[PDB]
């Protein structure tokens, strides 16, 4: 049994106890998915505030950070955005097999 | 409230042409921060084979060892990716390259005179004198008989020039061929350039009927505006053909009878390769490293 | 067997102890010495 | 450090006596029940849970005696003494939630133990951690249990009187 | 020196045209224009580096050691 921890480490120096305010770190990640997770995590109605954050070019760092209003901590706000962006994919996926497919 | 069936019910893709080499195919009703994350991946994360450490045995030729070795880094090889594995970083040298990880290459080639009439080129006048990328000589090593038989590695262009020679010198190497990601030095690319354009939109306000509508077809591509007469006036008939010039704005006709925006949810895709993979089938390995990008996130623990 | 070179003639040529350090066609002084086979490693960077 | 010795020099020592064994954890009980007004409507104020890193690590040690020295505390009746069927009903749904901020592996035995002496039910709220979840060297003074197992081959001849294998 | 390998900018493979180039201006005698566009250099980052290149690597192989003269 071996899972990963350095990955996504919550920053609890800038998380609410409520749960509805945290502030991520990913490792090892950019621009890349940082702004496609930006950008499907606002879509969920719950959202408050959300925005991604590279402190430094030189460190492979991330920094996202959920607000809610309510009923929905933002750790289970961060999985809904990453599902439905697991699901976009799937959706490009499935478009873009058919074209080929159609030539 | 956005939904991912909303997005499923309208989005369009329209491949424009698909070569062996270059894929164009446009994208309809994504949001700029998801399309531009494959054009990241294409480029940075999506994987290929390029030789890493060279071993020289005798290099006495003018180019430079470290040089040389730097050039043979940057020839794309034909070796089709999910075949070769991961190399690990740390482990050491003796475990490190296996039958698995690792291509080798070789090249051994001899300058020598040659008796000829007469100034003259050298093709005709030393043996071996032009060191070309198809003398990486592909050394099966291991278990690779079996495997890459139907497969040989080959340089995607055969005909790219490594070194020059002339008699009495020689090049003996013996380079370790080994997969990585563009990321992380440029020769692991797979793509030459994997970019996108947004569509754009030509919104003619005023009527421009006339000869003002002739030489409003020369402010674009020709096959951009199109004319009849005063009915059926200036028309566009394909905004994708149009280079963003804008030549139409510095003249005073035109100055208040037309906007030049983009359709800002149409994007242009033009991806082509480095011969190693299609590059419609680079395309789909960026797509599903972004979702393995995020499954990897999403099934992940968070401690303290 | 270990060489040199000739700087003048080219011609290859090695060199003993209790020998004038001169080639041995023309009477050539300076003798570069010719590189072996022998490995050495490098980045493809 | 004190509390994480106190709790494994009881449990895993063979030649004691038994009025011993429950003055530590009158005493210890106790302490928890001398906690019972002063500190626990502090929870809700702003502020951490690493507040009380002292009342977890007591209640750390209450647990690991209980999963050794059990059949202790039953009396002759079948009962147990000074309350401790009742005890671990109010601290498990308390406003603290032990189960949680201590040590995973000896609250993972309790809860078993405590369904095989009846005495607690919190596995539901064990189970209640799923979406609901300075602190390292915190966990790793849980994770040091003083009286692990000898490793010395020779020293032990002598220590198999005094220190008490796993059964 | 000898031909880049990839262009610099864009990145698509260059070291391949230098000898196709040299026979397109000297054999069909175009210019350097059409001669570009038909080798397919059609981005003007890579089109700059055959149309520049100055190939000293044929002044740097006439000092040969190994060899008399």
């Amino acid at each position: 049994e071996e899972p990963d921890r350095e990955k996504i480490k919550l920053l609890t120096q800038a998380t609410s106890e409520d749960g509805t305010s945290a502030s991520f770190q990913i490792v090892e990640e950019d621009h890349t998915l940082g702004n496609a997770l930006r950008y499907v995590i606002m879509k969920n109605p719950d959202v408050e505030f959300c925005g991604y954050s590279i402190p430094h070019p030189s460190e492979n760092l991330l920094n996202i950070r959920i607000q809610t209003y309510g009923e929905t901590t933002a750790v289970d706000a961060l999985q809904k955005g990453l599902k439905d962006l697991m699901d976009l994919c799937d959706v490009v996926e499935s478009k873009f097999t058919e074209k080929i497919k159609s030539m | 409230e956005w939904n991912v069936e909303k997005f499923k019910k309208d989005f369009e893709v329209n491949i424009s042409s698909l070569d062996a080499r270059e894929a164009n195919f446009d994208l309809i009703n994504i949001d700029t921060s998801i399309a531009n994350a494959f054009r990241r991946i294409m480029i940075s994360e999506v994987p290929s084979v390029a030789a890493e450490y060279v071993y020289f045995f005798n290099n006495t030729s003018v180019i430079q060892d470290e040089v040389l070795a730097h050039r043979i880094g940057l020839v794309p090889l034909k070796v089709d990716p999910d075949m070769l594995t991961w190399v690990d970083s740390n482990l050491p040298d003796d475990e490190k390259f296996t039958d698995e990880n690792t291509i080798v290459l070789s090249l051994n080639v001899k300058c020598t005179r040659n008796p000829d009439a007469p100034s003259t080129d050298p093709k005709e006048l030393y043996n071996n004198a032009h060191v070309y990328a198809r003398d990486l000589k592909f050394e099966p090593q291991g278990r690779q008989s079996t495997t890459f038989a139907d497969c040989p590695v080959v340089p995607a262009d055969p005909d790219i020039l490594l070194a020059k020679l002339r008699p009495g010198q020689e090049i003996s190497l013996k380079a370790h061929c080994i997969l990585g990601i563009g990321g992380d030095h440029a020769k692991f690319s797979p793509v030459s350039t994997a970019s996108y354009r947004l569509l754009p939109q030509i919104n003619i306000l005023q009527p421009i009927k006339g000869e003002s509508a002739r030489r409003f077809q020369k402010c674009f591509p020709p096959g951009v505006i199109g004319i009849d007469e005063g009915s059926d006036e200036a028309y566009v008939k394909d905004a994708r053909k149009d280079t963003v010039s804008r030549e139409v704005l510095r003249y005073e006709e035109f100055a208040d009878k037309v906007k030049l925006g983009r359709v800002r949810n149409h994007f242009i895709f033009n991806v082509e390769s480095a011969g190693a993979m299609t590059p419609e089938e680079i395309f789909f390995k960026s797509v599903r490293i972004l979702k393995n990008k995020a499954e990897y996130l999403k099934n992940c623990p968070i401690t303290q | 067997t270990l060489k040199y070179i000739c700087a003048e003639c080219s011609s290859k040529l090695s060199l003993s102890r209790t020998d004038a350090v001169r080639c041995k066609d023309c009477g050539h002084r300076i003798l570069l010495k010719a590189r072996t086979k022998r490995l050495v490693q490098f980045e493809a960077r | 450090k004190s509390l994480q010795y106190l709790g494994s020099y009881i449990a895993r020592a063979k030649k004691l006596s038994r009025t011993q064994i429950i003055f530590v954890a009158s005493y210890l009980t106790s302490w928890l029940n001398r906690y019972v007004i002063e500190r626990e409507e502090e929870v809700d104020q702003r502020g951490g849970m690493e507040r009380f890193k002292h009342f977890y690590a007591a209640f750390q040690a209450l647990c690991y005696i209980f999963c050794f020295r059990h059949n202790i505390f039953r009396d002759t009746d079948g009962n147990w003494e000074c309350e401790l069927d009742k005890f671990f009903q109010r601290m498990v749904i308390s406003k603290f939630n032990p189960l949680k901020f201590c040590n995973e592996n000896v609250m993972l035995m309790f809860a078993r133990i405590a369904q095989q002496e009846s005495v607690a039910y919190c596995f539901s709220i064990i189970e209640n951690n799923n979406n609901e979840r300075t602190r390292q060297q915190f966990i790793d003074l849980q994770s040091y249990f003083p009286y692990d197992p000898l490793f010395l081959k020779n020293y032990k001849i002598l220590m198999k009187e005094y220190y008490i294998e796993w059964s | 020196m000898i031909v880049p390998v990839r262009c610099f900018s864009c990145g698509k493979v260059v070291g391949d045209k230098w000898e196709s180039y040299l026979n397109l201006l000297q054999e069909d005698e175009l210019d350097e224009g059409t001669a570009l566009s038909r080798l397919g250099l059609k981005r003007y980052c890579c089109r700059r580096m055959i149309l520049t290149h100055v190939d000293l690597i044929e002044k740097f192989l006439r000092y040969n050691p190994l060899e008399k003269r």
